[PDB]
C-alpha cells in the first residue's frame, strides 16, 4: 500500500527498502572492515548482555568457505538465514563451476538474491547486512558489502551499523591520509575505527576480529589472546 | 497516438499512415515503419507505438503461419481477425488495429478491431488521431463502389491532407500500402518515395487547379 | 448477471417461433454506419448442421457462446455419433460461462426424429422451451403479440410461418421489409437464410392481408 | 426496517465473537427466494409438491422442471432456479450410478443427500430427496449450508415456515398418501392463493410399489378435482 | 455612486465586474447603513439580471460572460436588497407573479427572482409592506 | 496576452496567433505544438469576454459623482473641473469608443485575410474560424466579409467548420431579425367580463378565450387578422401583467416577401446563398449526412439556425427546399429524418409571424410531409421527431398551429406498422400536448375520450407511454391554493370510470392472476 | 498504471547516462561517481557487455538493472544456439523489452526502476536503443537518461549531426556528462563503452583518462 510493501513512491523510493537499513540499526552494533596490501580483516563488537548466556555462541563472524568470511550486522535470524544461503551458492559454485568462488560473484549472488525481496510485494527485505572478505587470487584482499536494497560494492574499507556514517567518516580521513597495509596497522585501523566510535576502549572479550592474508587465506577468526596482542600493542602509543 | 487510413477499392485495398517523428533525433529508421505484413496476402496498421504494435504483429503472423501449417493455404482475412479478436476478448491492448488482405472466398478486405474485442468490415475507415475528422471527411467524399485505386490514392491523399497534423504534407510522412492482385498473386507493395511525391504534387495541380 | 441481462434489452430483437415441419428464426438486421460492411454482423449463426440459433446482447460474447457450442456440436457428435438434441446444446450454451457472458439465445433447429425445438437461454443459465418466443429490444412486446396470433391455424402451412415471424418483428421493426434477417430449417435440409427478395415477397404477401 | 450492520457481518472467512460467520449465514437466509415446495413422508410413499409459476402461454409448463428425477427410487424437489440446483442434481445422479455400478444395488435417500451434502462444502440450493429405500419411503430436507436430516414433513422455498406451521398440524404417522398429496396441495394453494391447476404445481410421488412418477395433467387435476 | 454606475444599461459585463465586487464589498457589513442613509433602487438591477441571466442571445453565441457572474450578481443584488424602497415588494409582486405558472419554465423564474430580490430584513413596523403580502 | 481585455491587443494578437501557421520556423509534427494551439484556442473560447464599443457615462452618474469629489470631511483641495476639459473629456471619449469599433471592425477583417492565406494548414483555419465564432456582436451586425464567410461555408468539407458555421450563421439571423411590433391589450376587452379580484389561478373567464377550443379557430383570413393570439404558455394562468403585449396586426408588422431590392444587403448574401439549388443541396447532402452513430440527436443549434432562417426571408426559399424535404421524408435512413426534422422544426417556430395565406400554402405543403414523416417512424427515429413537434409548438398559441394537433391527434393509435409506432406516434403527440399546457383543455379531452376504449386493446411497450401521456393529461388538475377547477380532464372522474371498469376484481373469494368477460378485461385495464 | 510513471520518477533520479549514435560505431558513456574514498570504483560496473556486439547502461536503480543485464545475456545466448549468428541489437530489444513489460502486467511485483540504453552494432551498421520500465523502446539517435536528461536531450539536439566520427561522439558524450556533473569528472568517475565493428568494448580508464584530456 504504497508504503506497506516493496513498491515505488511518487518520487520513485522503495519506503520497505528504506526501513529495512533502519531494521539494521536495531541491532545495535557497528561492524567494521578494512583491507590492507596482502589482508583484510572483519571486526565487530561482541556486546553479550546476558552473563548466563553462552557467549562462544553469540558471534557474528561467520565461515562461509574455507577462504571467504563474514560479518554480519543486522537482524539476527536475517542474518544466520542470508549466511545460509552464501554458504550454499559458495558450495554449488565449487559443484558447478570447478574452482572456488570469488568475493566479488558471491557478493554479487546474494545481492542479486535480495533485489528479488526488494522487488515481489509478498516478501520483506532481510533486514541485514553482509560484508564479505577472502583473498582473490588474482586481485589480492576483497572486502564485499552487499545491502538489503541489493547494492554491492567492493571497498577499500567499509562499515556496518549503528555507527557506521562516523566509522565511515573516521575510515575516509583514514585512507586518504595512509595507504593503511601490514598485517598489524590494518587489525589496528579496524580497532581503533570501532573504539573511537563507540569510545568504550576495548577489552578482547568484547570485540571480535577475523582476518584473511594472501599468505595464508583461510579465514581466521581471531583468538582472545591475540585480540589482547593487539590491544596491549594498541593501547601504549 | 499515430493514425492511419484503410480505403477498399474494387482493384485493391490500401492503407495510408502517419510518419511524424515526436523528436529531432529519434533516427527513423525504426519509426519509419507502420505497415506491417502479416502473410503473403494481409498487411495491418496499428494504433499506438512500436512496441505493442510489435506485440500484437507477432501474434497475428503466428496465428497466420499456424494456419498455413495445417491447411498449407493463406488464411482467410476475416479469420485471422476473429482470432485475435477472441484473443481480445479473453484480455477484458488498448490498441485498434486496421487490417487489408485479400482472401479467395471474398476478394479485397477492410477491417477495424477495437480493444473491447470486436471488428467489423468497413469500405473506408480511420484509427488513431482525428479518426472521426477524417471518417466524416471521407463519408463525404467515398464513392462506394465505383472507386479505383487512382480515385483510393487521391482519397487518401486528400483525406490525409486535411487530418494529419504535419502541416505540409510531404511524401516523407506518410506510409502508403497498396494490395493488389496481379496475375493470380497478391502484391502487398509499400508505396514509395517517389510515387508518393507524384500523388502528392497530383494533389497540389488539382486544390490549385479549383482555387483558380 | 443482472448486468448481462441489462445488455441483451438493448441488443436487437429476435423472434422464433416453431411449426410443424420448420422453425422459423428472424432477427433485427440494423443499420450498422454507412461506410460499414454489413456481412460480418451476422447475428443468426448455424451451430451443427440441424441447430441454428439468433442471440440479442453483446456480439463479442456472442461469438465465443456460438464457437464453444459449435465445437460441442461436433464433439457430441463424434462421442456419441448423432446429432445434438437441441436441449442438449441448449443445455450446453446456458451452462456457459465466462462473469456470465451477456446474451440471450434463440435456440431453434430439428432432433434426429424430426421434432421442431425451440429453446431460449438467459445469462443465468435458466433455459426453458417455447412455442414462439422474442428477446432483445421490444421483446415483450413482441410476446404479447405472440401469444394472441400463435394459433395452430396460424402455423399449420410452411408459409404462415414465415409470414408470424415476420409480422411479430414487423411490430417494433418499422422500417417494413428490408431491415430483418430471416433464417428457416425445413427440416432433414439445412438452414436456408432468406434473401432481400423473398423476404420482401413475403412481406408484401403480408400487406396484401392488410387491405382487406 | 430500517439498517442493522456491524463490523463482524460480511468477512466471508471470518468468525464473529460469537464463533459465527455471518457473511455465510446471510447468504443461506437469501435462498428462501425460491418458490414453495413441500414434501411429505408417508407409509405408502414420499410426495412431493411444488409451485411452478410459468410466465407465459407460449412457454412449454413440461421443461421447467423443479421435480427431478435422481433414480427411479429417488426424486427431487427444489427451491430457487434451476441452473443453481443442476450441478447438485447431477451430482445426485452420477453418484447413484456409481454406486449402482460398484455395488449392484440402490443407494439409499440418506446416502444419496450424503453425497449431495459433501459436494455443498456456500452453494445456495435447498433440495428435498424423497424416495423409498430399504428403510421404507423416506423425505430428506438438505438446506444450502450443507445440513441434511431426515423429515416426514417439509416446506422450502417463499413462505417456509408458513406452510411448515402447517405441515406441523396437518400431519401425522398413519396418513395416506392421498391425504398427503391432498394436504401438500390445500398449503400450496394457501401460500399462494391462486387457482390451484396443472399449469402452476409440479407434483410427483415415489412409492414403494412403483418408481418415481411425475403426475400428468389429466391426474393432476384429479387432485384438485375435490380441494 | 458605483450602484448608479454599476447599473448602467448597456455596460461592459466583464468591467461591471469590478464595480459589482466594489459594490459588494461596500454593503456587504449591513450595521453600517440603517435604510433611512441609503434607499437604493430595485429596478436597474432587475434589467440588469434580465441582461445577464435570462440573456435571449447567449445561448446563439453573441454574449460570452465570464463564469463567475451569476454568483457575483446574485450576491451582488443579495448586498442591495436591505436597501430597496418600501413599496418594492408590491412592485415586484405585480412583475413576477404573472410569469406564476407551475407548468412551465417561468415559473422557475418567478421563483429565482424572488430568492434574489424579494425583500426579507424590514423593521416591522413595515411587514405590511414587506412579507405579508406574499 | 492573448485574451486581454482592450482591442488594441487582440487586433494585434488573434491574427499573429492565426497567421503563425505558415512561419518555417513552425512545427506542428512535434506533439507538444498541437497541443498548446488547441490549449490557446481553448482558453480564450473559454475566456473570451465582450469588449467595449461603447461607454457613455449618463446624466445620473455624473450628477453623484460631482458631489464626491467636492466632500469635504478629507480633501485635497482641488479646483473646480473646467467644462473647457468637461468637453476634452466627451472629445476623448468619443474618439476612444471609435477606434474600438475600428479596431473590431478591422480584426475581422484581417482574421478573414488571414484565414484564407494560400497555404496555411486546416488546424489554423479551425483556429482562426473560432476566434471569429468569438465576434457576433448584438450590437451590429457583423462585417459583410464576414456574413459572406459564414454563410458560404455552411457547405465546407470539415465538419468542424459546418458546426461553427450554423452556429455563426444562426447568431447572424439573429442580428438581422426586425423588430416585431407590440400593442397592449386590456384582457376584459376581448373577454368581456369584470375580470375579478382577490387573484385566482387556473381556467378563469377572462382566461377562457385564450385556451383552444375547437369552434373558435380562424380558418379565414378575416377571422385571423381580426383574432389575439397570445403566444406564451402562462400568460393570465395566475394574473395578468401592467401592460401586455399582443403582436399586432400585419398592417403594421414588418412586411415580408420583399424582392432582394428592398432587403438590408446583409440579407442579400443569405438571399443569393439560400435561393439557388446548388448551395442547397450541398447544406443539405451535407446537413444529412450521419456525425457519430447512435449518438445524434435534435440538435437544437440547428434548429436555430432554420428558425431564424423562416424568420426572415419565409417565402422563396421553400420553393427551393421542396424537392430537397420531399426527398427527405420518403428516406428510411436515420440521418435524413433528422435533418428534415430540423427544418420542419425552424419552418414551424419560423412561421410565428407571417400571414395567413403565407402559413396556409405552409400547412398544405407540411400535412403530407409529416403524415409521411409519423408514418415513417423508426425507433431510430422516434425520439427525434418527438423533439421535433415538442420543439415546434412551444411556446406557441395553440390556435395559430393547430394543423399539428390535428395531423397528429387524429389516429396516434391505429395500427399500420403494428406496436411501437402507436407507441411513438402517441409520444411525439406528447411532447406537442406537453408544451401546450393548461391552454388546450379540449384535445386533451379528445385525447382521453379517444384512448379510454383503447387500454385493454393494446401491447406492453403502448401503455407505458398511455400511463406518460395519461400522466400529462392529467397534469393540469391540481389542488394549487385558490386555482379554478379547470377545463382540463379531472383525475378524480376519470378513475372513478375506472373503478367502474375494474369492479368485477376487488370483490369476494379473492381469486385473481389469471390473465388468459369482463375479468381479463379488468386485468388488461389494472396493467 | 501508475507504478509505471513511478518507475520511471525512480530513473530520472538516477545518474547521467549519455548515448550517442556516430557513423562508425555508438558511444554510451554514464555518470559513476563514488559516495565517498573508501568504495573501489574498480569493483562494479555500470557499462555492461551482453553480448561481444551488444552493450547497454541505465539508470535509475542497479540492482533492478542487474537483473535485466542477466536476462539480456540469456536471451541473447539462446538465440544464438537457435541461428548461430549474434542476434541483432533490435531483436534483442524487443525480448528484452517483452521481460520488462512483463513485471508491470503482473501484479505482487513493480516493474523495474531502470531504463536501458542498449546499443549494438550489427549488419555494418549501428544502433542506439532506450527501453523504458514500461516495456517500451525507442530508437535513437542520441539520448539522456536519469538526473536531468532533458537539459541532455537538448545538448545533444545542438552538438548532434550525423556525419560524425565515433572519437568525436566520445567527445560530445563526455561533455553532456560535463553539463550536469557537479564537480570535475575523472578517468575513475566515468564509464564509456564504445560500439564499432570490432564489437563493443567498454573503455579503459587509461582510454578514458586520454579523451578526457582532449576536452
Ligand atoms: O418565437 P420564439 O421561439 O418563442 O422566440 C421568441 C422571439 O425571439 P426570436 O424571434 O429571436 O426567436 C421573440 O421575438 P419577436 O418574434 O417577438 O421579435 C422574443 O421576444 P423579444 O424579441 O421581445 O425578446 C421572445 O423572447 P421573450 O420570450 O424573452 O420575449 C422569444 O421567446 P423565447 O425567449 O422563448 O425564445
Amino acid at each position: 500500500f504504497d508504503r506497506h510493501i516493496t513498491i515505488f513512491s511518487p518520487e520513485g523510493r522503495l519506503y520497505q527498502v528504506e526501513y529495512a537499513f533502519k531494521a539494521i540499526n536495531q541491532g545495535g552494533l557497528t561492524s567494521v572492515a578494512v583491507r590492507g596490501k596482502d589482508c583484510a580483516v572483519i571486526v565487530t563488537q561482541k556486546k553479550v548482555p546476558d552473563k548466563l548466556l553462552d557467549s562462544s555462541t553469540v558471534t557474528h563472524l561467520f565461515k562461509i568457505t574455507e577462504n571467504i568470511g563474514c560479518v554480519m550486522t543486522g537482524m539476527t535470524a536475517d542474518s544466520r538465514s542470508q549466511v545460509q544461503r552464501a554458504r550454499y551458492e559458495a558450495a554449488n559454485w565449487k559443484y558447478k563451476y570447478g574452482y572456488e568462488i570469488p568475493v566479488d560473484m558471491l557478493c554479487k549472488r546474494i545481492a542479486d538474491i535480495s533485489q528479488v525481496y526488494t522487488q515481489n510485494a509478498e516478501m520483506r527485505p532481510l533486514g541485514c547486512c553482509m560484508i564479505l572478505i577472502g583473498i582473490d587470487e588474482e586481485q589480492g584482499p576483497q572486502v564485499y558489502k552487499c545491502d538489503p536494497a541489493g547494492y554491492y560494492c567492493g571497498f577499500k574499507a567499509t562499515a556496518a551499523g549503528v555507527k557506521q556514517t562516523e566509522s565511515t567518516s573516521f575510515l575516509e580521513k583514514k585512507v586518504k591520509k595512509k595507504f593503511d597495509w601490514t598485517f598489524e596497522q590494518t587489525v589496528e585501523t579496524a580497532i581503533t575505527c570501532l573504539s573511537t566510535v563507540l569510545s568504550i576502549d576495548f577489552k578482547p572479550s568484547e570485540i571480535e576480529v577475523g582476518v584473511v592474508t594472501v599468505e595464508n587465506p583461510k579465514f581466521r577468526i581471531l583468538t582472545e589472546a591475540e585480540i589482547d596482542a593487539h590491544l596491549v600493542a594498541l593501547a601504549e602509543r | 497516438a499515430g493514425t492511419c487510413l484503410g480505403i477498399l477499392a474494387n482493384d485493391g485495398v490500401l492503407l495510408a499512415a502517419e510518419r511524424r517523428n515526436i523528436h529531432k533525433l529519434l533516427d527513423e529508421v525504426f519509426f519509419s515503419e507502420k505497415i506491417y505484413k502479416l502473410n503473403e496476402d494481409m498487411a495491418c496498421s496499428v494504433a499506438g507505438i512500436t512496441s505493442d504494435a510489435n506485440v500484437l504483429t507477432n501474434e497475428l503472423r503466428l496465428i497466420a503461419q499456424r494456419y498455413l501449417l495445417q491447411y498449407q493455404e493463406p488464411i482467410p482475412c476475416e479469420q485471422l481477425v476473429t482470432a485475435l479478436c477472441d484473443i481480445k476478448q479473453a484480455y477484458t491492448f488498448g490498441v485498434s488495429l486496421l487490417y487489408i488482405g485479400w482472401d479467395k472466398h471474398y476478394g479485397f478486405q477492410l477491417y477495424q478491431s477495437d480493444p473491447s474485442g470486436n471488428y467489423g468490415g468497413w469500405k473506408a475507415t480511420c484509427i488513431g488521431n482525428n479518426s472521426a475528422a477524417a471518417v466524416s471527411m471521407l463519408k463525404q467524399d467515398y464513392k462506394e463502389g465505383e472507386m479505383t485505386l487512382k480515385s483510393a490514392l487521391a482519397l487518401a491523399i486528400k483525406v490525409l491532407n486535411k487530418t494529419m497534423d504535419v502541416s505540409k504534407l510531404s511524401a516523407e510522412k506518410v506510409e502508403i500500402a497498396t494490395l493488389t492482385r496481379e496475375n493470380g498473386k497478391t502484391v502487398i507493395r509499400v508505396l514509395k518515395q517517389k510515387e508518393v511525391e507524384q500523388l502528392i504534387k497530383k494533389h497540389e495541380e488539382e486544390e490549385a487547379k479549383a482555387e483558380r | 448477471v443482472e448486468y448481462a441481462q441489462e445488455a441483451v434489452k438493448k441488443g436487437s430483437t429476435a423472434v422464433g417461433v416453431r411449426g410443424r415441419d420448420i422453425v422459423v428464426l428472424g432477427v433485427e438486421k440494423k443499420s450498422v454506419a454507412k461506410l460499414q460492411d454489413e456481412r460480418t454482423v451476422r447475428k443468426i449463426c448455424a451451430l451443427d448442421d440441424n441447430v441454428c440459433m439468433a442471440f440479442a446482447g453483446l456480439t463479442a460474447d456472442a461469438r465465443i457462446v456460438i464457437n464453444r457450442a459449435r465445437v460441442e456440436c461436433q464433439s457430441h457428435r463424434l462421442t456419441v455419433e448423432d446429432p445434438v438434441t437441441v436441449e442438449y446444446i441448449t443445455r450446453y450454451i446456458a451452462s456457459l460461462k465466462q462473469r456470465p457472458f451477456g446474451i440471450s439465445a434463440l435456440i431453434v433447429g430439428f432432433d434426429f426424429d424430426g421434432t421442431p425445438r425451440l429453446y431460449q437461454t438467459d445469462p443465468s443459465g435458466t433455459y426453458h422451451a417455447w412455442k414462439a418466443n422474442a428477446i432483445g429490444r421490444g421483446a415483450k412486446s413482441v410476446r404479447e403479440f405472440l401469444e394472441k396470433n400463435y394459433t395452430d391455424e396460424a402455423i399449420e402451412t410452411d408459409d404462415l410461418t414465415i409470414k408470424l415471424v415476420i409480422k411479430a418483428l414487423l411490430e417494433v421493426v418499422q422500417s417494413g421489409g428490408k431491415n430483418i434477417e430471416l433464417a428457416v430449417m425445413r427440416r432433414d435440409q439445412s438452414l436456408k437464410i432468406l434473401n432481400p427478395e423473398e423476404i420482401e415477397k413475403y412481406v408484401a404477401e403480408i400487406e396484401k392481408e392488410k387491405e382487406e | 426496517m430500517f439498517l442493522t450492520r456491524s463490523e463482524y457481518d460480511r468477512g466471508v472467512n471470518t468468525f464473529s465473537p460469537e464463533g459465527r460467520l455471518f457473511q455465510v449465514e446471510y447468504a443461506i437466509e437469501a435462498i428462501k427466494l425460491g418458490s414453495t415446495a413441500i414434501g411429505i413422508q408417508t407409509s405408502e410413499g414420499v410426495c412431493l409438491a411444488v409451485e411452478k409459476r410459468i410466465t407465459s402461454p407460449l412457454m412449454e409448463p413440461s421443461s421447467i422442471e423443479k421435480i427431478v428425477e435422481i433414480d427411479a427410487h429417488i426424486g427431487c424437489a427444489m427451491s430457487g432456479l434451476i441452473a443453481d440446483a443442476k450441478t447438485l442434481i447431477d451430482k445426485a445422479r452420477v453418484e447413484t450410478q456409481n454406486h449402482w455400478f460398484t455395488y449392484n444395488e440402490t443407494m439409499t435417500v440418506e446416502s444419496v443427500t450424503q453425497a449431495v451434502s459433501n459436494l455443498a462444502l456456500p452453494f445456495g440450493v435447498a433440495l428435498l430427496f424423497g424416495g423409498v429405500d430399504e428403510k421404507g419411503p423416506q423425505l430428506f430436507h438438505m438446506d444450502p449450508s450443507g445440513t441434511f436430516v431426515q423429515c416426514d414433513a417439509r416446506a422450502i422455498g417463499s413462505a417456509s415456515e408458513g406452510a411448515q406451521s402447517s405441515l406441523q398440524e396437518v400431519y401425522h404417522k398413519s396418513m395416506t398418501l392421498k391425504e398427503a398429496i391432498k394436504s401438500s396441495l390445500i398449503i400450496l394453494k394457501q401460500v399462494m392463493e391462486e387457482k390451484l391447476n396443472a399449469t402452476n404445481i409440479e407434483l410427483a410421488t415415489v412409492q414403494p410399489g412403483q418408481n418415481f412418477h411425475m403426475f400428468t395433467k389429466e391426474e393432476l387435476e384429479e387432485v384438485i378435482k375435490d380441494i | 455612486l458605483l450602484y448608479e454606475l454599476v447599473s448602467i444599461p448597456k455596460l461592459e459585463i466583464s468591467m461591471m465586474q469590478g464595480f459589482a465586487r466594489l459594490l459588494i464589498n461596500l454593503l456587504k457589513k449591513k450595521e453600517l447603513l440603517s435604510r433611512a442613509d441609503l434607499e437604493l433602487p430595485w429596478r436597474p438591477l432587475y434589467d440588469m439580471v434580465e441582461r445577464i441571466l435570462y440573456s435571449k442571445t447567449e445561448h446563439l453565441g453573441l454574449n460570452w460572460f465570464p463564469n463567475s457572474v451569476e454568483n457575483i450578481l446574485k450576491t451582488l443584488v443579495k448586498s442591495c436588497r436591505p436597501y430597496f424602497p418600501a413599496d418594492a415588494t408590491a412592485e415586484m409582486l405585480e412583475e413576477w407573479r404573472p410569469l406564476m405558472c407551475p407548468f412551465d419554465v417561468t415559473m422557475q423564474k418567478a421563483i429565482t427572482y424572488f430568492e434574489i430580490f424579494l425583500p426579507t430584513s424590514l423593521p416591522p413596523e413595515l411587514h405590511h409592506k414587506g412579507f405579508k403580502l406574499w | 496576452l492573448a485574451n486581454l481585455h482592450d482591442w488594441d491587443c487582440i487586433v494585434q494578437t488573434w491574427p499573429a496567433i492565426v497567421s503563425s501557421g505558415l512561419s518555417q520556423a513552425m512545427s506542428l509534427e512535434k506533439p507538444s505544438i498541437v497541443r498548446l494551439f488547441d490549449d490557446l484556442a481553448e482558453k480564450i473560447h473559454r475566456q473570451y469576454e465582450t469588449i467595449g464599443l461603447d461607454f457613455t457615462i449618463p446624466k445620473s452618474c455624473v450628477e453623484i459623482a460631482e458631489l464626491l469629489q467636492q466632500s469635504k470631511n478629507p480633501s485635497i483641495n482641488q479646483i473646480l473641473l473646467s467644462p473647457e476639459k468637461i468637453k476634452e473629456g466627451i472629445k476623448r471619449q468619443q474618439e476612444k469608443n471609435a477606434d474600438a469599433l475600428r479596431n473590431y471592425e478591422n480584426l475581422v477583417d484581417t482574421l478573414l485575410d488571414g484565414v484564407e492565406q494560400r497555404n496555411l494548414p486546416w488546424k489554423f483555419e479551425h483556429i482562426g474560424i473560432g476566434l471569429l465564432s468569438l465576434l457576433l456582436r448584438d450590437d451590429r451586425v457583423l462585417p459583410l466579409r464576414a456574413i459572406r464567410f459564414f454563410v458560404e461555408n455552411l457547405n465546407h468539407d470539415a465538419i468542424v467548420v459546418r458546426k461553427m458555421a450554423i452556429s455563426a450563421v444562426a447568431g447572424i439571423l439573429k442580428q438581422l431579425k426586425r423588430t416585431h411590433k407590440k400593442l397592449t391589450i386590456n384582457p376584459c376587452e376581448i373577454s368581456g367580463c369584470p375580470k375579478p379580484t382577490q387573484i385566482i389561478a387556473g381556467d378563469r373567464p377572462d382566461n377562457h378565450w385564450l385556451h383552444y377550443d375547437s369552434k373558435t379557430i380562424p380558418r379565414t383570413k378575416k377571422e385571423w387578422e381580426s383574432s389575439c393570439f397570445v403566444e406564451k404558455t402562462h400568460w393570465g394562468y395566475y394574473t395578468w401583467p401592467k401592460n401586455m403585449v399582443v403582436y399586432a396586426g400585419v398592417e403594421e408588422q414588418p412586411k415580408l416577401g420583399r424582392s432582394r431590392e428592398d432587403m438590408t444587403e446583409a440579407e442579400q448574401i443569405i438571399f443569393d446563398h439560400f435561393s439557388d439549388p446548388k448551395f442547397v443541396e450541398q447544406l443539405i447532402t451535407f446537413l444529412s449526412l450521419e456525425d457519430r452513430k447512435g449518438k445524434d440527436k435534435f440538435n437544437p443549434r440547428r434548429f436555430c439556425l432554420f428558425k431564424g432562417i423562416f424568420r426572415n426571408f419565409d417565402d422563396a426559399f421553400l420553393p427551393v427546399l421542396k424537392p430537397h424535404l420531399e426527398h427527405l421524408v420518403a428516406d428510411s435512413h436515420e440521418s435524413t429524418q433528422r435533418c428534415v426534422a430540423e427544418i420542419i422544426a425552424g419552418l414551424i417556430r419560423g412561421s410565428k409571424h407571417w400571414t395567413f395565406e403565407k402559413v396556409e400554402k405552409l400547412w398544405e405543403l407540411l400535412c403530407p410531409l409529416l403524415r409521411t414523416a409519423l408514418s415513417n417512424i423508426t425507433v431510430e427515429t422516434y425520439n427525434d421527431w418527438g423533439a421535433c413537434i415538442a420543439t415546434s409548438c412551444e411556446s406557441r398559441d395553440p390556435r395559430k398551429l393547430h394543423w399539428l394537433f390535428e395531423l397528429l391527434l387524429e389516429s396516434p393509435l391505429s395500427g399500420e406498422g403494428g406496436s411501437f409506432v402507436d407507441a411513438c406516434r402517441l409520444y411525439v403527440l406528447q411532447g406537442g400536448l406537453a408544451q401546450q399546457e393548461w391552454r388546450v383543455p379540449e384535445l386533451l379531452h379528445r385525447l382521453l375520450k379517444y384512448l379510454e376504449p383503447k387500454l385493454t386493446q393494446v401491447y406492453k411497450n403502448v401503455r407505458e407511454r398511455i400511463g406518460s401521456v395519461l400522466t400529462y393529461i392529467f397534469m393540469i388538475d391540481v389542488s394549487l391554493p385558490n386555482t379554478t377547477p379547470t377545463i382540463s380532464p379531472h383525475v378524480p372522474e376519470f378513475t372513478a370510470r375506472i373503478l367502474e371498469k375494474l369492479k368485477p376484481l376487488m370483490d369476494v373469494d379473492e381469486e385473481i392472476q389469471n390473465h388468459v368477460d369482463e375479468r381479463t378485461q379488468g386485468i388488461k385495464l389494472l396493467k | 498504471l501508475v507504478q509505471i510513471e513511478y518507475a520511471l520518477a525512480a530513473v530520472a533520479g538516477g545518474a547521467p547516462s549519455v548515448g550517442i549514435k556516430a557513423a562508425n560505431g555508438v558511444v554510451l558513456a554514464t555518470e559513476k561517481k563514488q559516495k565517498s574514498i573508501l568504495y573501489d570504483e574498480r569493483s562494479v560496473h555500470k557499462v555492461e557487455p551482453i553480448t561481444k556486439h551488444i552493450g547497454l547502461v541505465y539508470s535509475g536503480m542497479g540492482p533492478d538493472y542487474r537483473v535485466l543485464v542477466h536476462r539480456a545475456r540469456k536471451l541473447a545466448q539462446q538465440y544464438y544456439l537457435v541461428y548461430q549468428e549474434p542476434i541483432p541489437t533490435a531483436q534483442l530489444v524487443q525480448r528484452v523489452a517483452s521481460v520488462m513489460q512483463e513485471y508491470t502486467q503482473s501484479g505482487g511485483v513493480r516493474p523495474f526502476g531502470v531504463s536501458l540504453l542498449i546499443c549494438g552494432w550489427n549488419e555494418g551498421r549501428p544502433y542506439l536503443f532506450q527501453s523504458d520500465p514500461s516495456g517500451a523502446y525507442f530508437a535513437w539517435k542520441a539520448t539522456a537518461m536519469g538526473k536531468n536528461y532533458v537539459n541532455g536531450k537538448t545538448f545533444l539536439e545542438k552538438r548532434y549531426n550525423e556525419d560524425l566520427e565515433l572519437e568525436d561522439a566520445i567527445h560530445t558524450a563526455i561533455l553532456t556528462l560535463k553539463e550536469s556533473f557537479e564537480g570535475q569528472m575523472t578517468e575513475d568517475n566515468i564509464e564509456v563503452g564504445i560500439c564499432n565493428e570490432a564489437g563493443f568494448r567498454r573503455l579503459t580508464p587509461t582510454e578514458v583518462k586520454d579523451y578526457l584530456a582532449a576536452i
